[PDB]
């Protein structure tokens, strides 16, 4: 009996500057839908699109690929709801893929002890980039955090590792199990979620 | 010596986008956040009539003489806007002191960046064509409306377009870093 309420798209991202997603979620007391449909036009332009693929980014998602993605070009964009009953619009969206810039978490978090000679010891912190960002033509460029802690402290440390992709931290309590994470951010946007822990035994000995 | 330009050209590059969108930001925040402005902003920069790579793919098939020279045209076309852009905000009786300080910051770090640019230039391609030929800007009678529905949008559009092209300059140059200097093995 009734029509679908007013949806409404709540968030958009772009892993890598390449390709973005926008999700949507129905209105809360209206019909069920039957279908969604995604519409949008680029700034500069009049000629609507659809989009391009509800499949990639799952339920209630719009993915487009590279082909459909520039930078530096607004888009404006509305998903309506449709059943056999009638139809409800969406908010317009204006979204500029220059700033919902959120890298995935970095990969292959691995620490190790050095204890070299009548030198201070060291943790030594490696990771690798998302995979998909382009770092090698400077299109894309990537800042990582480094954060660690026993369990049951109080507070992380975070050590900010600019671009690199190693780090050595010093000073730790010998005998201490330390969990530690990475995350990332690009130049201008949003800090990826944490890596999973790697964990590490401090030695005795240290 | 190329790479100390290009790190201090990316430095200076960084910083700016960094301070034209915080400019954008408090500005919103303290004057257009309650209305339509974003949809009034739509196509409204005196740079888009330039042909701007708008993806890496194009980055890539543009030849780098002239990418230097799309970056270079890009910061000279915006000494105009910034230079009124300061002059009628510090013109004010009570002036926004956070929004001010930006946008005099980015005037004189523009002019900077400009300078290390035009070294790149002279150290890359110390044979080129001399020739200005940048897209004029010309909104100073909108920043000076009294209207001020009419004129809080001009300014909306001014710092809206500021900082997609200095983003879009920052983005260039580190491209360009990546490809002169590392042949694209950054
Ligand atoms: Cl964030
Ligand atoms: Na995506
Ligand atoms: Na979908
Ligand atoms: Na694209």
């Amino acid at each position: 009996m009734l029509p679908p309420g007013k949806p409404e798209i709540f968030k958009c991202r772009s892993p890598n500057k390449e390709t973005f997603t926008c999700w949507w979620r129905p209105g809360t007391d209206g019909g069920l839908p039957t279908n969604y449909s995604l519409t949008y036009h680029r700034e500069g332009e009049t000629l609507m699109h659809e989009c391009p693929d509800y499949i990639t980014g799952g339920p209630n998602s719009c993915h487009f690929g590279k082909q459909y993605t520039s930078m530096w070009r607004t888009y404006i964009m509305m998903v309506n709801a449709t059943n056999q009953m009638g139809s409800s619009f969406s908010d317009e969206l204006y979204v500029d893929v220059t700033y919902i810039v959120q890298p995935d978490p970095p990969l292959e978090l691995a620490v190790e002890v050095k204890q070299p000679e009548d030198r201070k010891p060291y943790l030594w912190i490696k990771w690798s980039p998302p995979t998909l960002i382009d770092l090698k033509t400077g299109w894309f460029t990537l800042l990582y955090e480094i954060r660690l802690k026993p369990e049951k402290a109080a507070e992380w440390e975070i050590h900010f590792a600019g671009q690199q992709t190693e780090f050595k931290i010093l000073s730790l309590h010998p005998g201490q199990k330390y969990l530690v994470q990475v995350r990332c951010k690009p130049d201008a946007g949003y800090w990826s979620a944490w890596s999973p822990a790697t964990f590490i035994q401090i030695p005795s000995d240290f | 010596m190329l790479r100390d330009l290009f790190d201090r050209a990316v430095v200076l590059s960084h910083y700016i986008h960094n301070l034209s969108s915080e400019m954008f930001s408090e500005f919103d925040k303290r004057y257009t956040h309650g209305r339509g402005f974003i949809t009034k902003a739509i196509n409204s920069c005196h740079t888009s009539s330039l042909a701007t790579p708008e993806d890496k793919e194009q980055a890539q098939q543009m030849n780098q003489k002239d990418f230097l020279s799309l970056i270079v045209s890009i910061l000279r076309s915006w000494n105009e806007p910034l230079y009124h852009l300061v002059t009628e905000v510090r013109g004010m009786q009570e002036a926004p002191e956070a929004i001010l300080s930006k946008a005099v910051e980015i005037e004189e770090q523009t002019k900077r960046l400009l300078e290390r640019m035009e070294l790149i230039v002279s150290q890359v391609h110390p044979e080129t064509k001399e020739n200005e030929i940048y897209p004029v800007w010309s909104g100073l009678p909108s920043l000076q409306m009294a209207d001020e529905e009419s004129r809080l949008s001009a300014y909306y559009n001014l710092l809206h377009c500021l900082r997609r092209d200095s983003h879009k300059i920052d983005n260039y140059l580190k491209l360009l870093k990546c490809r002169i200097i590392h042949n694209n093995n950054c």
